[PDB]
């Protein structure tokens, strides 16, 4: 049973590991994207020009609810 | 028993969502490194202005509007014969004009997360050139220093005007008929009174949406000025990350911590949430009593005038 | 089914890019910190003021100043110092400029208090239009009885220039309105328009168009020798009589030549100097400036 | 200019 | 801006 | 009968007186020739004219003349030289006098030509009434653009005197009738009646009684701002508006004080100066004189 | 025979008549010497005048009336820019005024029996003080000089007016529409024409009471001027005593000798006779055509005007 | 007779000489009186004052007819 | 001398 | 007068 039901439960743990890790890493990336947006815009009062850019947290939010279902529906 | 399905059922999807996301984040990363790297190159040259000086001058923008200066633009003022004249933006049109601007937010072109010394001296742009003109009639984002502000307020009775605007175009005010800021040896202690207006009396009363103790720890009146390298806030903590100026992100008269945060972080579009914020808090150009904690203004400004 | 468990490997594959995303974040965060450090200064302003001070531009030149530009001055009877444009030559002559016209960018139809305090803008290069302010011109020119000279410099729309000089130039205090006074016309190819001009309309023209001893006038503070309002009709602030022969604060016209129909009242209201050009010819550039008489300006030493 |  |  | 011939002797008596009488006649005719040699000169005239000449009394005073009195002058543009009374002071200032009132001996109701050319008498002692002539006042006050000053000197029926100065005084050409123009009232106890006065009979009084820019008028040449004739009504020659607040060529009342009844039409027409006395006080003495402005008259050097 | 009565009759009476007349002539002579000696004392002091000068001036009295000079009195005139201005009596009332007086008799206050130089330079009083005024409105007796008069007539066509009055107030006139007097080198030669008047034409036709050659030797026109030390008359004699100017008593344009003698001796009361006249001739202020030879005028004047 | 009618005749001629002589001296005297009246008057225009006097040729005229009667009636 |  |  080890190599089986036991091994299955021994992989399941590592999957819940990655679920929480990627939860954390989606939050880090959503925060860095925002930080980078705010910092490029504050170069407009010192430097020759600020890069024109667009930010949508959407792609970030779908991947979150998406992520949450799987974590939930476990 | 049969649960061993999940081995070739769930497991393999779990790994399917995770792996996807993981490789999507990788591609955002390098796209960010590629924006930051393009901006580093632009920062090899500076932005320039050519601000020619109006002939008319005086002690502050109210004496100038009395001497005939009726347009809003940069002026030179000399509050005191001991201080060298310096530059200011003069608003000659709101509330009868004669307003000396002390703080201005409108786009997010200046960084406001600075130390004690820059907040002491002043930072940012006072004005930029109007399209094709030899004079600077458009205001930039700035903080006048704290020593200049303190001298302006102790020359006589001074009124303070705070104007703000949301991303749809709505506008409100907070007007304080009495406003003073002590000197550096008293940590720039603020004092305000005689409130009038539509925005909500955040400085003297605290965030009206909180009750009891939660409200009174958000009062700014009577507070000292704090910066991220200088803690004078009203929060007695032992952890060095627990400082209102470090979370909250600007220089201000913080009290455990605020109901108002002009000098906060400029979020494009208005709305932001805890998981967008650097430390999980309501940083952002906030005025709680008007739009709560999670909405950052489009415009925010502070200005003063003698009162009389 | 103890082979589908190949995820054991492919689970350890995601883990790797998790951790390597994580370490790419940390490295980009250090790059953002270096960018922040470079975005802290304001835009650079090309205008600057010189640090040498004194009583007038000649006093500043005698203390060492060599370059034309912006300086603070403070005559003895003045209460606060004020900014001026100084023109400084190789010879050590410091002229304080009090009027400039050069492109029509500044409106000269202004009131008594604006004419008293000053309007327009001051630039280090001398490429801006302005009126320094009657009160200041008065304080500089009535300093403890030290003769001042005035120089008027004109430029037409063809590259030609001319000048006119006046000795013992003074402007009176506000109580007497800001009466212009001078002792004699000291020379110059532009001619003496402050003496008045016989335009040929009527034999009284000369005596009604001279400027020596005239008070200062604006639409809201009429002190002219006219039963109507000269300043209001011509759109300026000037030392009006009935009304003028010289008019440097007049209406700016592109190309110089203009006619009665361009005018709102049928009178010549442009930048004129009748001893040099017709009343219907408006100058391209003008400059009114002063210096202690013992200096140049047809001066001794 | 002049005035009559 | 409060801190419980 | 050769005795009665005593006649021989008596006849020789008669022959002796006959012969002494003849010689006595010859002697008397000698004495008559000696009286004739003493009766040849004309009566001696006390009035004399000085020999120094120049362009005006100040030019005469700079050439060395010390005494007040009669001299010839000749301004640049003048065709012929003409006689004037020069008032010279110890400080070298030479005033040329153009108007004098002192006893009422001369009649000042004259025509256009008599005001142009001059009337009255000149005297070495300054003790006579006259008007110099508008043509002459024009030539002296407009020579090559040299600012001139006017000084009016009043005296009342109590020995009290007052003065009134005007800067940049000029009288215009005959073609502009002889318009009076000045820049400013330069001081004096008599005050500024040329600026007009508010007699109160109406709110427009001050404006209608000012003198700056008014043409000269006489009963036969009206150039006043009135519908009637000011000069013919008040009986004089003057720079009338509607009609005056200062009136030195007016009617000479003995005693100072006079009233509407004394007048021929009910207007004040006496020798008045409204900023010093009422319009019903007529002065005892008057004097109007002129000098280059750089001199005295509140002047520089 | 009995004719020796006259020894005790007639001779004694003759001796009576002769004695009274000779003693009587002796007392008159002594009184006349007393009169000449008193007058010589009086002549140690001079008469004086103070003649204040009219403001108005010009080239001659006609320019002055056109300048507004309407009263008769002394004026200064400057007929020529080369000549220095001089005094003259202007008559502004007779025959439309503007007359320059060249000669005046009215009282016998001035001696007219003068030599050549005095007639050339002029002599006598142009004007005297009006009772209690500071100007000279009354004419005195005078002769302008011969150089002044010749220059006045030589500037342009000129008219002459001579007026007179007898001792009961009747008055007459003689007008000459043309009059010129030449220069001293031409001996002041006179020319006149175009007479009109009530006094009779003594200058051009001579005395109307004489005929033929007697009449023609009394015409004045065409003659030269003579004085008692300068004979230029029309009489060609050898006897030095035979000189019209030595008899007749003045300086004049004599012709063997005259019909008119302005410049003659002023006899008081008008009538005079041959045994009253120094040389037994008609000397005395005469106008033969009006009153004959033995009547001397009360008033006599000469004056000129540019004409136009 | 010489010492009589001749001596008479001798004296008559001397009286007759006188007669003519005094006739001429009355004329000289009338002429000198008029000449002195005119020359004194002519000082009025130069001297401080002139002597007030009165002439009347009547005493002269009485004397001339008187003498003429004697000369005639001889 | 006004002219009321 | 004349002189015959
Ligand atoms: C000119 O005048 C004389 C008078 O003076 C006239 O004289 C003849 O003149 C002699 C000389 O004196 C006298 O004796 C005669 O008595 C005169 N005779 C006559 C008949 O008159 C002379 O006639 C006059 N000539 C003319 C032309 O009339
Ligand atoms: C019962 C109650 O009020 N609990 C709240 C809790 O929900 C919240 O998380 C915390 C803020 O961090 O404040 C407290
Ligand atoms: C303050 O807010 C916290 C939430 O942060 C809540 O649990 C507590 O009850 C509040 N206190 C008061 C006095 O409302
Ligand atoms: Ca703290
Ligand atoms: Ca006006
Ligand atoms: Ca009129
Ligand atoms: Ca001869």
């Amino acid at each position: 049973i080890e190599v089986l039901k036991r091994k299955v439960i021994e992989k399941v743990q590592h999957i819940q590991l990655l679920q929480k890790n990627v939860r954390a890493q989606l939050v880090d990336m959503k925060r860095l994207e925002v930080d980078i947006d705010i910092k490029i815009r504050s170069c407009r009062g010192s430097c020759s020009r600020a890069l024109a850019r667009e930010v949508d947290l959407k792609d970030y939010e779908d991947q979150q609810k998406q992520l949450e279902q799987v974590i939930a529906k476990d | 028993l049969y649960i061993d399905e999940t081995v070739n059922s769930n497991i393999p999807t779990n790994l399917r969502v995770l792996r996807s996301i993981l490789e999507n984040l990788r591609s955002k990363i390098q796209k960010l490194e590629s924006d930051v790297s393009a901006q580093m190159e632009y920062c090899r040259t500076p932005c320039t202005v050519s601000c020619n000086i109006p002939v008319v001058s005086g002690k502050e923008c109210e004496e100038i509007i009395r001497k005939g200066g009726e347009t809003s633009e940069m002026y030179l003022i000399q509050p005191d014969s001991s201080v060298k004249p310096y530059r200011v933006y003069c608003d000659m049109n709101t509330e009868n004009g004669g307003w000396t601007v002390i703080q201005n937010r409108q786009d997010g072109s200046v960084d406001f997360g600075r130390k004690w010394d820059p907040y002491k001296q002043g930072f940012g742009n006072v004005a930029t050139n109007t399209d094709g003109k030899n004079y600077c009639g458009l205001p930039g984002e700035y903080w006048l220093g704290n020593d200049k502000i303190s001298q302006l307020t102790r020359m006589g009775p001074t009124e303070l005007l705070i104007e703000m605007e949301d991303w749809k175009g709505d506008k409100v005010k907070a007007h304080y008929g009495g406003f003073t800021v002590q000197n550096e040896a008293n940590k720039y202690q603020i004092s305000v009174n005689k409130y009038r207006g539509t925005a909500g009396n955040a400085l003297m009363d605290g965030a009206s949406q909180l009750m009891g103790e939660n409200r009174t720890m958000t009062i700014h009146n009577g507070m000292f000025f704090s910066t991220y390298d200088r803690d004078n806030d009203g929060w007695l903590t032992s952890d060095p990350r627990k400082q209102c100026s470090k979370e909250d992100g600007g220089g201000w008269w913080y009290n455990r911590c605020h109901a108002a945060n002009p000098n906060g972080r400029y979020y494009w579009g208005g709305q932001y949430t805890w998981d967008m914020a650097k430390h999980g808090t309501d940083d952002g150009v906030v005025w709680m009593n008007w739009k709560g904690s999670w909405y950052s203004m489009r415009k925010m400004s502070m200005k003063i005038r003698p009162f009389f | 089914e103890a082979s589908i468990l190949t995820h054991d490997s492919s689970i350890r594959y995601l883990q790797e890019i998790y951790n390597s995303n994580n370490q790419k974040i940390v490295n980009l965060k250090e790059k953002v910190a270096q960018l922040e450090a470079q975005c802290q200064e304001p835009c650079k302003d090309t205008v600057q003021i010189h640090d040498i001070t004194g009583k007038d531009c000649q006093d500043i030149a005698n203390k060492g100043a060599k370059q034309s530009g912006l300086y603070f001055i403070k005559p003895l009877k003045a209460n606060q110092q004020f900014l001026v444009y100084c023109e400084i030559d190789g010879s050590g002559n410091g002229w304080t400029v009090f009027q400039k016209r050069l492109d029509g960018s500044v409106d000269f139809k202004k009131n008594w208090i604006q004419y008293k305090e000053g309007f327009g803008h001051l630039s280090p290069t001398g490429t801006t239009e302005f009126w320094l302010g009657n009160e200041k011109i008065h304080l500089i020119s009535t300093q403890s009885a030290i003769p001042y000279a005035l120089r008027v410099e004109l430029e037409d729309w063809n590259g030609r220039t001319s000048t006119a000089d006046y000795a013992m130039f003074k402007v009176g205090p506000e109580a007497d309105k800001y009466r212009l006074t001078y002792a004699y016309f000291a020379g110059g190819d532009a001619g003496d328009a402050f003496d008045g001009f016989d335009f040929g309309d009527d034999p009284s023209d000369k005596f009604f168009t001279s400027h020596n001893g005239m008070q200062f006038s604006t639409w809201d503070n009429d002190n002219d020798k006219f039963e109507g309002n000269c300043a209001e009709q011509d759109g300026s602030g000037w030392w009006m009589n009935k009304c003028h022969a010289g008019h440097l604060n007049g209406v700016y016209y592109q190309g110089g030549t203009y006619s009665k129909a361009s005018t709102p009242n049928g009178y010549d209201n442009g930048i004129i100097w009748a001893t040099w050009k017709t009343r219907w010819y408006s100058m391209k550039k003008t400059t009114m400036k002063i210096i202690p008489f013992n200096r140049l300006t047809i001066g001794e030493g | 200019g002049p005035r009559p | 801006g409060h801190r419980p």
